[PDB]
Formats: C-alpha cells, structure tokens, sequence
C-alpha cells in the first residue's frame, strides 16, 4: 500500500489549489477505505480537513470548510482536494491519509498509511535573486578568543538557496537557519564562528547559490 | 456533529 | 468543537527512561456506537506522521509493546517504558469521534541535557545593504539549553516588536543544543536616525538580561 500527493508547489493568493491522491497497492473500490486530507502549516502542527467515504458522503473542518470540495475517482484510484482563495497562511504540507481498518471491522477505522505530502507556497513574488550581505562584528566585538562571523541572505523566492562558508571547507562552528517566508520572499542566515586568531588574518567568504534564478554569490566578510 | 462510523 | 489538550507540549528525556504525555479532551470523546476515536501519531523529524495507537489502547501493527495507551472519556495517557532515539519527534493526540476531527497541539519528545547559555552576537547593517537604502540588524543566539528563550530588540533603549524575522533551529543532533536567529529590518533612514542597537535575551542560564549592544557612530 502507497499514497502519492502530488500538488503545484508554488501558488499565487486568490488562486485555486488542486490536489491529487494517487493509491497502489489496494483498490479504493474494494476496501470502501475513508480518505481524509490533513494539513501541516508552516511552523504549526497537524490540521485535518476533509474526509470522503467510498459512498462519495463527505465532511469537512468548519474552519476552512467553505474554501473546500474533497472529491475522488474510483476508477483512477484517486482522491481530490480543492481549496479556492489561496493566501500565504496555506502554506504547508499536504498529506492524503487512508482510514483504514483490518477486515472486515470497518468500525475500527484509523489513519493506517500517510503519503509523504506535497508541500506548498503561496506567495505573489516571481523568481526573485537573493540580497547576500556580511556580516562583520563591531570592532570592541573581535577583541576575545572567538570571532563570530554572519551572513544575510534576504529577500528570494522561491526556495532553496545553498549556503556554505569558505567554498565547504569551513564547517565546524556552522549554524545555519532554516529559510522564513515573510512578505512574499524568504529570509535565510548562517553563523560561523571561528578563533580570533583565524579571522581577520584568513579570508572567510560566504558562498550562496539560488538555482531558481541562476545567482551564484561570494561574499567576504571583511572587518569593519 | 459525530463522525460517521461504518459497521 | 473538541480541543485536544496535551501536557507537556515539549517533554525532555534521557534515552532509556520513562516518558508519560497527557490528553484531556474538552468534552467526551466516547461515540454513540459505543467505541472511542482516540489516536496517538508520532511524527519523526522529516518524516510522515505514522499511527501508533487507535481506539485509545491498542497498538498498530509495527509499533513496539514498550509503547502504550490508556484511559477514558476525555482523560488518556502516552506512556514509552524506555524511550529509544527512534522515539523522538512529535506525538499528536487526536479525536475522530466528532466533527471537525481535532489533534492537540502536539508534544515534542526530545533529548535531554545540561543548561547551556547562548553565545550571543550582534551585527550592523552592511555596507551594502545600506547603499541599497535598507537595514538590518541581526543577532545570533548561538548553542543554548534549554529551547525556551525570550528575545527582545532595544532601539534607542526602546522596544522594538514589528520588523522582525525569526527563525530557530532544530535540537542539534550531536551537542543537543539550540540556536536562534534573529534579524531586525529596517529603512536605511530609520537606521541612521537612531544610536543605540541592543539585543536582549532572557534565559533560565542567566539570573540578568543577556544583552550584546552596538551603537551605530562607533
């Protein structure tokens, strides 16, 4: 048994998602099997949001139910989600969950098999290079035993960028935060922190690749 | 409102 | 609707101790045809969440006896005898006996260790970025422990909430510590009106205000 969601990426708020659920290994027909969506929105947990049963009976989350029209083709071994207006808080992951039981106990029913979602972004931005900035300390800031080094990589959509320190040669005492979505582009930072003997007496470069707009960036990170 | 349970 | 209270919401422990995670459900979660839609579902860091235990207490097919469920009506309990690095992630109560179908919040198991204080530093806006007429401050709050901090920006001595962007990272898997990032964006005019830039943090490692300050003249 597989569960394969398959979803657009990337949508433009006021637009309309279309979400598929594509079933192997059984056939929706025969089991009768509930199908629910679930959401997990950025930095939030898990939401249910509708369910269909093999009769096409259906029930939904009041709090987003008039955004929503779950539906399913049996002869594709499919399940469907649409959900109209989209706006940036349904960004998430969305998962197709079977309602499963063991035969033929159709009461004792449960989320036995969960897809590995298909994620989401909803934002208005085109592809859109990111701004790499330094960051260098204060001077007072470079005067103890370690040096603590930055890089701002603002303002790109869509994800991922590649960041890395000294072309990957600089790894050790590496923080680098996960990506944030904040008015329609993210915001990604990493740290290094190295001896003080180290830097400024060695160059340290901030190397940041965005494939989505071809931008391949090397910042030093020169004292001030 | 219940949630609907086959039997 | 029903709201699925879990307690504690992140739950520290040593591999091979007990773990134990509360539900409390707002009203009865017992359904008219007599069965109870009590479900516990773990999701490990980067993966799909997976059933663990249906019908409050028994074990999906897979999932190790160490694991069990109990309880009634609206009162259920997670308990782990001996918790395994496989264990960690996050454990979801749900109810599917009403409509909306709810989970609880959700409690992070993780792994336990000493108190650790954030190195903290602060940076200016660069150059560059001011030449382009913004400007962003940022102070990183680097390997501390526990998780829960309280991050304040100072402008002028002067709390500053709006402009911020914060992003944190996972529990590191080697060090088990935390990091945090904080950046404040503003205009370059808005910079340049201002002197005194300050990052405040608050954690249990400190008795005071941990607290890295530039000013912008200097």
């Amino acid at each position: 048994v597989t569960l394969k969601e398959s979803g657009p990426g990337l949508l433009k708020p006021s637009q309309t998602l279309s979400l598929t659920c594509s079933f192997s290994g059984f056939s929706i027909r025969t089991s009768k099997v509930g199908v629910s969506w679930i959401r997990q929105p950025s930095g939030k947990g898990l939401e249910w949001l509708a369910h269909i049963y093999w009769d096409d009976d259906k029930r939904y989350n009041p709090s987003l139910e008039s955004r929503l029209t779950i539906s399913k083709d049996t002869s594709r071994d499919m399940v469907f989600m649409k959900i109209t207006s989209v706006d940036t808080a349904d960004t998430a992951t969305y998962y197709c969950a079977r309602r499963g039981f063991y035969g033929r106990k159709y009461e004792v029913n449960h989320f036995d098999y969960w897809g590995q979602g298909t994620t989401l972004t909803v934002s208005s931005a085109k592809t859109t290079a990111p701004s790499v900035y330094p960051l260098a300390p204060v001077c007072g800031d470079t005067t103890g035993s370690s040096v603590t080094l930055g890089c701002l990589v603002k303002g790109y959509f869509p994800e991922p960028v590649t960041l890395t320190w000294n072309s990957g040669s600089l790894s050790s005492g590496v923080h680098t935060f996960p990506a944030v979505l904040q008015s329609d582009l993210y915001t990604l930072s990493s740290s290094v922190t190295v001896t003080s003997s180290t830097w400024p007496s060695e160059s340290i470069t901030c190397n940041v690749a965005h494939p989505a707009s071809s931008t391949k960036v090397d910042k030093k990170i020169v004292p001030r | 409102a219940e949630f609907r349970h086959d039997s | 609707d029903v709201l699925m209270t879990q307690t504690p919401l992140s739950l520290p422990v040593n591999l091979g101790e007990q773990a134990s995670i509360s539900c409390r459900s707002s009203q009865s979660i017992v359904h008219s045809n007599g069965h109870t839609y009590l479900e516990w579902y773990l999701q490990r860091p980067g993966q799909s969440p997976k059933l663990l235990i249906y019908q409050v207490s028994t074990r999906f097919s897979g999932v190790p006896d160490r694991f069990s469920g109990s309880g009634s009506g609206t009162d259920f309990t997670l308990r782990i005898s001996r918790v395994e690095a496989e264990d960690l992630g996050v454990y979801y109560c749900f109810q599917a006996s009403l409509v909306p179908l709810t989970f609880g919040a959700g409690t992070k198991l993780e792994l336990k260790r000493a108190d650790a204080a954030p190195t903290v530093s602060i940076f200016p806006p660069s150059s560059e970025q001011l030449t382009s007429g913004g400007a962003s401050v940022v102070c990183f709050l680097n390997n501390f422990y526990p998780k829960d901090i309280n991050v304040k920006w100072k402008i002028d001595g002067s709390e500053r909430q709006n402009g911020v962007l914060n992003s944190w990272t996972d529990q590191d898997s080697k060090d088990s510590t935390y990091s945090m990032s904080s950046t404040l964006t503003l205009t370059k005019d808005e910079y340049e009106r201002h002197n005194s830039y300050t990052c405040e943090a608050t954690h249990k490692t400190s008795t005071s205000p941990i607290v890295k300050s530039f000013n912008r003249n200097e």
